[PDB]
């Protein structure tokens, strides 16, 4: 099924990014077979829940998501509550609490603002984990505006032990639609993905957490650029080739 | 979930294409679908809606320029009007061929206006846009007398992974000693050399002018246009520029208020 799973993806490239969880919705109509391959390989826009027992919001995608659950990261817990819901090792849950921690000052720091969640899980020979921000703008501005980040970080723990392999798959979506009596609707939306691999020592002047960290602070200020570059310079030079 | 359901779906994907990527779209979703025939039923009317949404430019042998598919020019039964060599062609809508042209007529009332706005547009459009092309339609829509002018323009850049295009369709109702103005103006460009970012935009304009001669009032019309057409342009850069500076550094900053990366021992203690 190779043949329609790139079809799939492809056509996922050119629809309207404004419309993606709709399309996607629609494009597992279409083949359900495809349904598992599609929700692995195809971004969601993140979404807000709210965390009543601590009173944060949480970030649900399919990386937190049992059933039709989803688990914060501030309580773990699932909401509906489960029978049996995924969860983190006790070891890994404190790296969780950790990470958590970290990235709500990282996106303190530069973005004043917004959601974030940091959720792990284990595997055989290490962990996964996932890094996500939300920020939307101020809406009652004539220029709205939402960026997602969602960092994917694969990390295989070498026995021993002070030592790492860290896979980190980026993507971030940004949106930006503005209503304005001199342009009308101007709608420009999109994604950028980006992959790196790296080996790190890991010890206690280099924790997991400081080698994520600067992993997705390095991958995350490069997308902004290219983001910038792409949104504000090419479209704007095809436009003006326009007329 | 049903055939019907499959197929609707495939047609909605179908008229979503983006300029100049129809044919990529078109194969996905056949492959996807994987059912011809089942295609061809209940998506026939998508390949037709989307030429005519996206005022495609045709080629007719024999005739310089190029004619605009459009609603305003559909004939029934796969055929279009070119109302400027005053011919009908059929047209595939799947191969984008013109065929066929036979001598027509429709609307004779406003023949006059019709070519008096067709020369004032096409020497405005063909002075703005560097391959626009436009067809003007003259007709009675509901009681009224209607002068309807589309305009396309487009690049597409397959190599460089970027398509782009330009639509305008602009109505005048005549009723002397005015006429009403219509029009929405439109902007598609997807870039995805790096990862799927698309640009849609449009803007709606409602003017009056004051009717003349057909002659005068075609150049008041041109005006009109014009000026509409460069305060779109000029809003569209300087909205850029606002979002390049403001909202976007709104989302996220360049670097901390600190000025400098992210001390990330600190974070940790
Ligand atoms: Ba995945």
């Amino acid at each position: 099924s190779d043949q329609q799973l790139d079809c799939a993806l492809d056509l996922m490239r050119r629809l309207p990014p404004q419309q993606i969880e709709k399309n996607l919705s629609d494009l597992i109509d279409l083949v359900p077979s495809l349904c598992e391959d599609l929700l692995s390989s195809v971004d969601q826009p993140l979404k807000i829940a709210r965390d009543k027992v601590v009173g944060k919001d949480y970030l649900l995608c399919d990386y937190n998501r049992d059933g039709d659950s989803y688990r914060s990261p501030w309580s773990n817990k699932y909401d509906p509550p489960l029978e049996d819901g995924a969860m983190p090792s006790a070891r890994l849950r404190k790296l969780e609490v950790e990470a958590n921690n970290a990235f709500d000052q990282y996106r303190d720091l530069y973005f004043e603002g917004g959601v974030s969640s940091v959720y792990l899980w284990d595997l055989d020979h290490g962990f996964a984990g996932v890094i996500l921000i939300k920020k939307a703008g101020d809406g009652s501005k004539k220029i709205k505006g939402c960026w997602d980040s969602i960092h994917v970080v694969e990390v295989q723990e070498k026995s021993s032990g002070r030592t790492a392999h860290y896979k980190l798959t980026s993507t971030v979506m940004l949106w930006l639609q503005t209503n304005k009596t001199g342009s009308g609707t101007m709608n420009l939306g999109g994604s950028l993905t980006r992959q790196m691999e790296k080996d790190e020592t890991v010890s206690d002047s280099s924790p997991h957490i400081a080698n994520i960290g600067r992993l997705v602070e390095d991958m995350e200020n490069k997308i902004r650029s290219t983001l910038n570059e792409i949104y504000f310079g090419k479209t704007k030079d095809i436009v003006n080739g326009l007329r | 979930v049903s055939d019907e359901e499959k197929v609707r779906i495939a047609a909605k994907f179908i008229t979503h294409a983006p300029p100049g990527e129809f044919n990529e779209v078109f194969n996905d979703v056949r492959l996807l679908l994987n059912n011809d025939n089942l295609l061809r039923e209940g998506a026939a009317h998508a390949f037709a809606q989307y030429n005519m949404d996206q005022f495609t430019p045709v080629k007719i042998e024999g005739y310089d320029d190029q004619v605009l598919i459009t609603e305003h020019g559909d004939l029934g039964n796969g055929r279009f009007l070119d109302p400027r060599n005053k011919i009908s062609f059929k047209f595939d809508h799947l191969r984008k061929e013109a065929s066929d042209p036979q001598p027509e007529d429709t609307e004779s009332a406003l023949k006059q206006w019709r070519d008096a706005c067709d020369s004032a547009l096409r020497a405005y459009v063909k002075d703005h846009y560097p391959n626009g092309f436009c067809t003007v339609y003259g007709k009675s829509i509901d009681g009224q007398q209607t002068i309807i002018a589309c305009i396309e323009s487009h690049q597409f850049q397959p190599k460089n992974f970027w398509n782009g295009r330009w639509r305008s369709e602009w109505k005048f109702t005549i009723t002397p000693p005015t006429a009403q103005v219509a029009a929405v103006l439109k902007i598609q460009v997807h870039y995805y050399e790096d990862g799927n970012v698309q640009l849609v935009s449009h803007k709606d304009i409602q003017d009056s002018v004051q009717v003349s001669s057909d002659v005068q009032t075609a150049k008041e019309f041109i005006k009109i246009i014009e000026n509409a057409e460069n305060e779109y342009q000029t809003a569209i850069s300087e909205n850029y520029q606002t979002m390049s500076d403001t909202t976007f550094k709104a989302l996220r900053r360049q670097l901390p208020v600190t000025r400098t990366k992210i001390d990330w021992n600190k974070i940790l203690s």
